[PDB]
């Protein structure tokens, strides 16, 4: 997270850090006690599926305090239309082996109804992106959880204000841009999977998920995020049906 | 489906209408307005008009810069797409009411005399800017920003709604600190 | 008098300009000619139909507000209130 602040402890309660073989992978958002949304790309290169942990209530990587709860991740589900190393459909649903306990420092983010996401929340200006990922494009990853407020753009604008490049991918309908084209503020690598959360009347809801960009806070470029609302019905089906038996599951999309 | 073009602001005295083209062939339009950091707020829902009054939105803060955009829908969708989600729209220019609103043609409301020195008193016009439901005067909104030019039969100036001159008139609302629409149109002529 | 035809409706009044006029509307109307009833566009695309959370447009009949799991609809029929302990999307240290 480039050009943000430390999230004051407990004010980003739905942030997950995902670790593997001990080391930082990604972030996630907690949608209820066993369900965490991330990005699918976070899982392209995974070896030890066994040691895929999910930490909630965390804040200072550097020091163990009260409030961290870790949990094995029993299943990663990625949409069936997601192709490794491509930008489209960058979303995952993680089932934990055991509920986390809701506490002041672990609280879920609402997954809104689609037509609330689409007609209302998509036109609230700012929304917070957070993580423990790189603090400058090629720089050091954070230790105290980073938060950043960004503005959302409609794809038409994101296409008008962006310096073109021979193969920066399409902004598809499962994507959306937000941030700044002036180089100051963006989300970076290892923020992937983390929340873009939108504040409306007094409750936070999940509108987008950290995904991809050209570098971080590159000039003439915006952050790209998975439009979570194109996925709401699919996630919810998955949260409602009977556990299937894999670590990696490629569930159908739409 | 076709997108709005020539999005123009027709603003006089803070009464502010965004017009555009084309007249709709089996599409409807909705307009949105934000300030630069604010959320978008919809207006003129699924109209077949090519205007939209945005006064009530822009007078909520005359000094802010507003952007508006005009979406385009086939009659009886909203939706979409896609190229990539999202309904077709096009953007207005930015618009800062306080600086750019056309000053309405004034009306000289008094013309009584003190002999050789004559008093012409410009009327403190009301604007569309409400406060407790009730409209604010042209002098309320601008203050020591608005001054007057006088004509007679030759030229004279004042800040206030008062001149005193020396032996038929127009005035002019003028705001000099304005990059654009600096001078109003000439009042109607009194004798 | 561009105003000669009294083009300002719903009780609002006209002020002439040169080659135009201006309607001052009473609080509940907008539009160039005061044609638009502010109280008349209670639809979900309009400011979440005034709903605190979820909104539903019903054909022929007033819209309804609804809420997320762990919230229930209040008396005013617009607001929700958590019916759980840790309701999604609120920050306990901030409450
Ligand atoms: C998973 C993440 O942690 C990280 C988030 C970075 C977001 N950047 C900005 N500016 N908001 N994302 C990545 O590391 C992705 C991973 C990836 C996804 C799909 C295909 C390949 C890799 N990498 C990128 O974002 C690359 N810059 C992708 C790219 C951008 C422009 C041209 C070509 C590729
Ligand atoms: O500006 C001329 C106007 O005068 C008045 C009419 O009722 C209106 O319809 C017309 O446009
Ligand atoms: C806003 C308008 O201004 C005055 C009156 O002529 C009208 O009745 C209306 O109140
Ligand atoms: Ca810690």
């Amino acid at each position: 997270i480039v050009g943000g602040k430390d999230c004051p402890k407990g004010e980003c309660p739905w942030q997950v850090l995902l670790l593997v073989n001990g080391a930082q992978l990604c972030g996630g958002t907690l949608i209820n006690t066993i369900w965490v949304v991330s990005a699918a790309h976070c899982f392209d290169k995974i070896k030890n599926w066994r040691n895929l942990i999910a930490v909630l209530g965390e804040h200072d990587l550097s020091e163990h305090d009260g409030d961290e709860q870790s949990r094995r991740v029993a299943q990663v589900i990625i949409p069936s239309t997601y192709v490794p190393g491509t930008t489209n459909h960058d979303i995952a649903l993680l089932r934990l082996h055991q509920p986390v306990v809701l506490t002041d420092h672990v609280v879920p983010l609402c997954l809104p109804e689609r037509t609330f996401s689409e007609r209302t929340l998509a036109f609230v200006r700012f929304s917070l992106v957070s993580g423990w990922g790189q603090l400058l494009d090629r720089g050091a990853t954070a230790l105290v959880l980073q938060v950043l407020n960004v503005p959302r753009l409609m794809t038409q604008d994101c296409l008008q204000q962006s310096r073109k490049v021979g193969d920066s991918p399409n902004i598809t309908e499962y994507m959306f841009c937000a941030g700044y084209s002036d180089g100051s503020k963006d989300s970076c690598k290892g923020d992937s999977g983390g929340p873009h959360a939108t504040h409306y009347r007094g409750t936070w809801y999940l509108t987008g998920i950290v995904s991809w960009g050209q570098g971080c806070a590159t000039v003439g470029h915006f952050g790209v995020y998975t439009r979570v609302s194109q996925y709401i019905e699919w996630l919810q089906k998955l949260m409602r049906s009977e556990p299937r038996p894999g670590v990696l599951l490629r569930a159908p999309f739409p | 489906t076709v997108a709005a073009y020539n999005l123009t602001w027709k603003s006089t005295n803070f009464k502010t209408i965004l017009e555009w083209e084309p007249k709709p062939v089996n599409q409807v339009y909705t307009v949105q307005i934000s300030t630069k950091s604010g959320d978008w707020k919809s207006k003129c829902f699924y109209t077949t008009d090519t205007e939209c009054d945005l006064t009530d939105e822009i007078v909520k803060d005359v000094k802010q810069t507003y952007l508006a955009r005009v979406f385009s829908y086939p009659a009886g969708n909203v939706e979409s797409t896609g190229s990539a989600g999202e309904p077709l729209y096009e953007n207005s220019p930015e618009f800062t009411p306080y600086l750019e609103t056309n000053l309405g043609q004034p009306t000289i409301q008094s013309f009584e005399q003190v002999g050789t020195k004559v008093n012409v008193t410009v009327e403190d016009e009301r604007t569309l800017v409400r406060r407790n439901n009730t409209f604010l005067s042209l002098r309320d909104v601008f203050g020591k920003d608005l001054i007057y030019t006088l004509y007679y039969w030759k030229t004279a100036k004042t800040n206030t709604n008062e001149f005193l001159i020396d032996v038929c008139f127009s005035v002019q609302a003028v705001i000099p600190s304005r990059t654009v629409n600096r001078k109003s149109t000439d009042s109607p002529v009194e004798c | 008098d561009q105003c000669a035809s009294s083009p300002c409706q719903n009780g609002g009044s006209c002020k002439d300009q040169l080659q135009s006029y201006i309607c001052f509307c009473l609080p509940a109307f907008e539009g160039r000619n005061c044609e638009t009833h502010k109280d008349d566009q209670l639809i979900c695309v309009n400011e979440n139909g005034g709903c605190e959370q979820y909104c539903s447009d019903h054909t022929g009949t007033k819209r309804s507000c609804r809420c997320h799991e762990g919230y229930s609809l209040l008396a005013d029929g617009v607001s929700c209130t958590p019916t759980v302990e840790y309701p999604c999307g609120k920050i306990p240290i901030l409450e």
